[PDB]
């Protein structure tokens, strides 16, 4: 009947405020502390936690993230690690996605995935290099999982295909990147009445404050990641300032 | 035709194998090449364009060679080189980046870009935007960089600019994910001349229609020398584009054995090697659903070559197909076995070879011992060695 | 047979340009040469023979290039670069390499020596004997083997044993002499591949017969790509074949100019140059009567440029005669022009030209200016800069 | 007319012995001592000298005397300097001829070289880069200028080139080059009656004894390089023993 989103975008919209999206990557610096820092998250007052499934040649992540991936690798992560990560943050009362480059999906099993993702309490999939166009597999497994499925829609989105991706997104479009963000937020408000998450780099307060004003969703990751390098303590405090700033 | 994808870039139907695995923010561009390839290919001012250089520019055609003295090295039968060694800028990569090179301009692109390993590609890519006055970018992996240095000197003296790539395995595979993420950035003025055939649709089935010219000539070269098609057609693999080139024009007779070769490193058995469908399995990689050499998660595995060539460790989606058909046979050669045909071939027909193409001889010496007395072998010789000379002279301790 | 010489290898009168100023202990082997020469040239399953291999083996014929993008350069004049670069080796030594050691196999000899100042000669001359399976002996001068290297690890790897020679100036003059001297001591076994047009009749008149297919072929592809014969045909003159060869075809045509570019160094008022009709004068060396630089008393002066290849204080006497006719103009060209017309040719058409030819290229561009808007100039592109690449790169501060 | 160098081979003929014939490059280690070694090669007992031009690309040099060569042209020697050396031994009481290549010749003027070398004393001229087929000027100079014309002839040489070369020859021919030499001059007194000069890397009395069996004259030209090079007495005493091998009784 409705997206498993749907109810955190609700809430958020019902309590006037915007739903803060704070995405690490699995077995960084190491596994146990990974959970242990997703957990913090939930604690801190993220909305929903994307799952990072760290990937050998991750085209589309910056340098921060590309090299917190390239270190949980080195130390062993397995695409399990992630699924017990969905586990932990559900147990603790979060709600997860997981975002994660294809092939580990084809290699695990797309409809394999889709279940155990599912079991693990997991909501749904964002797919930074699967565009529509080849999601057939994912369409289904999606539908009988019941999982969401997010898309990213780009500033050179042409309007054919941002009308196309849109129309294949459950739960939210990740509209990812000067005036380009709002711009982008505006042509997937005229086709479609879906939430849209915008993630550009966020770093502080003030920035989460702006994106607040026109996205339903501010996507954190790179800075996230960067509190966490330098301590658990440090990302409980920018969580929070960042919580602070999608109220305003 | 027949054995064109469809639409999405899919060969086989339901195997899906090619497609595009590439986010939303290239598929502008990817539209746009795709869109400008269908109506250039049909534009007789574009045909006219590209002829005349292939021509008199790049000295097609190349020849082919019946090497004698390597008979007796491989079953007494009969090798017949043909030598895209010859070409201007010393590759089959020149056939290709005219091509793409020509279509950038029909665009209105100011930028080009591209990826290196063996630095052929590169030197060919500066070459036409020297020709044609285009910007451009040679993205090189570092440990590339090194081991193939004449060419980056010839890139800056054509007026290339290079970016020596220092993350991942500093290889082909390295180089070709910077470049993916400048034409990301800069989709708009930039185009991306990719240079072999793999990568999302339009890249494998446009590579392969700009080298088939070695095949259709190849055919009608063999029946004018031999009086006969050959009993086999072989060349090395390393994304796919000299082995699809050559192949093409010979998928329809079905007596002509097509055999590539694959480069194996130190050995299959070692975990150091460029031995894609040895021992890789299907996946999304670069762009395509194709063969790759990967681990129980789906990571990506480095490979390892003494050829910067044929160090990959993908290969095209076209490959996969004929693979999966049992069209084509794939089998792996060694650095040993390269090296040994490498010596063999300059010292029975003066012919210094690319250590890629001496892959493909190596693979053509064995395949005569099987084949026999008479049997006749195209060899795609894809490459010249200027750029391995140092490698193979320390190799054979020549100091 | 009209612009030969006569039996004694005189051009101009019984005692005029060329001859034979060599010891009695070579005229064995010169008169067997030279009557086996006489034989082979009117043989039809010879001449077959050697266009069969440079049909298949060396790529034959080469193409003739219009170089649009250096006009503005050349007074508005139309370049036509005749592009011998594209040949197996790099280099048109290929043409007489391949003539001469077929001659080689049928005169029963087993072991060949050569002299190289650039090592395209040499690498060629290896190239054949191991096609051919004869011994191969290379003279080369020291200082040329540290700065063509490239061409040193080449002529190893096909087999070739590489002599440096330390007499002397190190250099091209001096490669001769030490192959004179080998020839003088094996004269049985041996044949000498000499790799200009110079040297004691038969030599002048083999080489340029060898490499009169240059100016054949270009004469037919000018008049179908312009429409009409050149204003001019030039080319850089070392000892003189590559010029001999591409102006042969054009002396009977009154309205074509011929032009021939001369290595002039540091200048020609330094004493650092290679300008022999510039300031030499006539004389006897290296077995020939023709112009050399030489001082009061008849002592070479030893030479000097940048271009290993053009680094010789001689020339052939079809040239002198030429000259002495005034049928070729020749015309000095310093280091500093080559190297801006080297430069200039891969910034601008992506062609990286042997430093030789870049002072061809140079000297066209003087012409171009010199004769005017329109004017058609075909320039013999005699090899390509591989060998060079470190050089060039070091002198356009690119590492 | 008669040879020139006639003379010293019938005399030394009737005294049942051959020439001993020394070679010195001019300049070598400088001119005046160059010069004084040539005296000192007339005074030893040799009965022609050959007086070497130093040549940039002497080709038919070997090492021993491509050395000195060059230390001779870097110590700035000039052709005068040859003439100047040929009047100094025709001073002495000796006989000089010339051995050079060509292009100094033809650079001087080939007349004007052949005059200046009989105006000197010079009685010939060794010629080791010019055959008789390029020596049309030579051959019309050595005719005006009464001077001897010394071709060499190799082992490889043909019946017709051998058969040419002596005929082209007045003075002696050079038998350049083991049982080669013995036949090598045995085809030349086939054909004619001239005095042949044996080159063969002599450096001992005993070498030179066995060519004088065959041969009319002994050339000596390596050794007494080397000799010189180690001090004038040395040059002295091998000249003397050289001197003695000639003599057969
Ligand atoms: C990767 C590069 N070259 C590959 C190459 C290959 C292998 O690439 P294919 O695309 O498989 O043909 C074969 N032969 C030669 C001479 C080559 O240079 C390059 O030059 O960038
Ligand atoms: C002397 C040598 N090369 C001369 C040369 C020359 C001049 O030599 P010619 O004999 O004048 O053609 C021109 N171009 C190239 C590419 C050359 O290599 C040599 O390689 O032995
Ligand atoms: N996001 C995403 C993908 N993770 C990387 C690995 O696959 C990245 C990628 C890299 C390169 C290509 C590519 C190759 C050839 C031609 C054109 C292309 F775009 C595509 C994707
Ligand atoms: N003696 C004598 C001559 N002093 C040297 C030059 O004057 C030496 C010489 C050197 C080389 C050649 C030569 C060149 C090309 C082909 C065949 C050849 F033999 C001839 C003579
Ligand atoms: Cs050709
Ligand atoms: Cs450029
Ligand atoms: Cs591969
Ligand atoms: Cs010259
Ligand atoms: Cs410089």
């Amino acid at each position: 009947e409705a997206s498993r989103l749907g109810p955190v975008f609700d809430s958020c919209r019902a309590n006037n405020r915007a739903a803060l999206i704070g995405y690490l990557p699995t077995g960084y610096p190491d596994v146990p502390a990974s959970v242990a820092a997703m957990t913090a998250l939930v604690e801190s007052g993220c909305d929903i936690i994307e799952v990072g499934v760290p990937y050998s040649d991750p085209g589309m992540d910056g340098p921060t993230i590309a090299r917190a991936t390239e270190a949980a690798l080195r130390g062993g992560v397995r695409v399990r690690d992630t699924l017990a990560a969905v586990e932990a943050i559900s147990i603790a009362g979060g709600r997860a996605v997981v975002m994660t480059y294809w092939n580990p999906v084809l290699r695990y099993g797309v409809d394999a995935f889709a279940r155990d993702l599912a079991a693990a309490g997991g909501l749904g999939l964002i797919t930074p290099d699967l565009i529509p166009d080849e999601a057939q597999q994912w369409l289904a497994a999606s539908e009988e999982h019941r999982l969401d499925r997010i898309f990213l829609v780009a500033p050179s989105s042409t309007p054919e295909r941002l009308a196309a991706t849109v129309e294949a997104s459950r739960g939210f479009v990740y509209a990812a990147s000067s005036q380009a963000a709002p711009e982008l937020v505006g042509r997937v408000k005229a086709v479609s009445d879906i939430p849209v998450g915008v993630g550009l780099g966020v770093r502080s307060r003030a920035q989460a404050a702006q994106i607040a004003q026109y996205a339903d969703g501010v996507i954190v990751g790179s800075a996230l990641v960067t509190a966490l390098t330098e301590g658990l303590p440090r990302l409980r405090a920018l969580t929070g300032e960042l919580a602070a700033g999608v109220r305003l | 035709t027949s054995h064109d994808p469809d639409s999405g870039g899919h060969f086989g139907g339901p195997s899906g194998w090619g497609g595009r695995y590439v986010p939303e923010a290239l598929m502008a561009v990817i539209e746009e090449v795709t869109a400008a390839y269908q109506k250039e290919r049909v534009s007789q001012d574009f045909l006219d364009d590209l002829d005349r250089l292939q021509a008199n520019y790049a000295g097609r055609p190349s020849p082919l060679y019946e090497a004698t003295r390597l008979s007796q090295h491989a079953g007494s039968a009969r090798i017949f080189l043909k030598r895209e060694d010859l070409n201007h800028t010393g590759s089959h990569k020149i056939n290709n980046v005219l091509g793409q090179a020509l279509l950038a301009r029909r665009m209105g692109k100011t930028r080009v870009i591209a990826e290196t390993g063996a630095g052929q590609h590169g030197v060919a890519t500066a070459t036409a935007c020297a020709l044609l006055g285009l910007d451009c970018v040679i993205y090189m992996g570092g440990i590339d960089t090194a081991r193939q240095a004449l060419n980056v000197a010839r890139m800056r003296l054509l007026g290339a600019e290079v970016v020596a790539v220092q993350t991942g395995s500093k290889t082909l595979k390295d180089a070709i994910n910077e470049a993916f993420r400048d034409w990301v950035a800069n989709a708009d003025n930039t185009y991306y001349c990719f240079g072999t055939a793999a990568g999302p649709h339009p890249f494998p089935t446009m590579v392969r229609d700009f080298q088939r010219i070695i095949g259709m000539e190849a055919r009608v070269q063999i029946q004018g020398q031999a009086g006969r098609l050959p009993d086999a057609v072989v060349a090395c693999v390393g994304g796919g584009s000299n082995a699809i080139g050559i192949f093409h024009a010979f998928l329809d007779d079905p007596g002509v054995r097509l055999v590539g070769f694959e480069a194996a490193g130190d050995g299959v058995e070692t975990g150091r090697h460029a031995a894609t469908f040895t021992a890789g399995s299907p996946g999304a990689f670069h762009g395509s659903f194709s063969y790759l050499l990967q681990d129980e998660d789906g990571q990506t595995i480095e490979s390892h070559s003494i050829s910067a060539g044929l160090d990959y460790p993908g290969v095209g989606p076209e490959h996969a197909w004929l693979k999966e058909a049992g069209r084509v046979d794939y089998r792996p050669i060694t650095d040993s076995e390269a090296m040994d045909a490498f010596g063999l071939l300059c010292r029975m027909e003066g012919i210094i070879p690319a250590i890629e193409s001496a892959h493909a001889v190596a693979g053509a010496l064995k395949l005569g011992v099987e084949l026999g007395r008479g049997a006749v072998i195209v060899v795609n010789l894809s490459g010249r060695g200027d750029k391995d000379v140092e490698t193979a002279a320390k190799w054979f301790g020549l100091l």
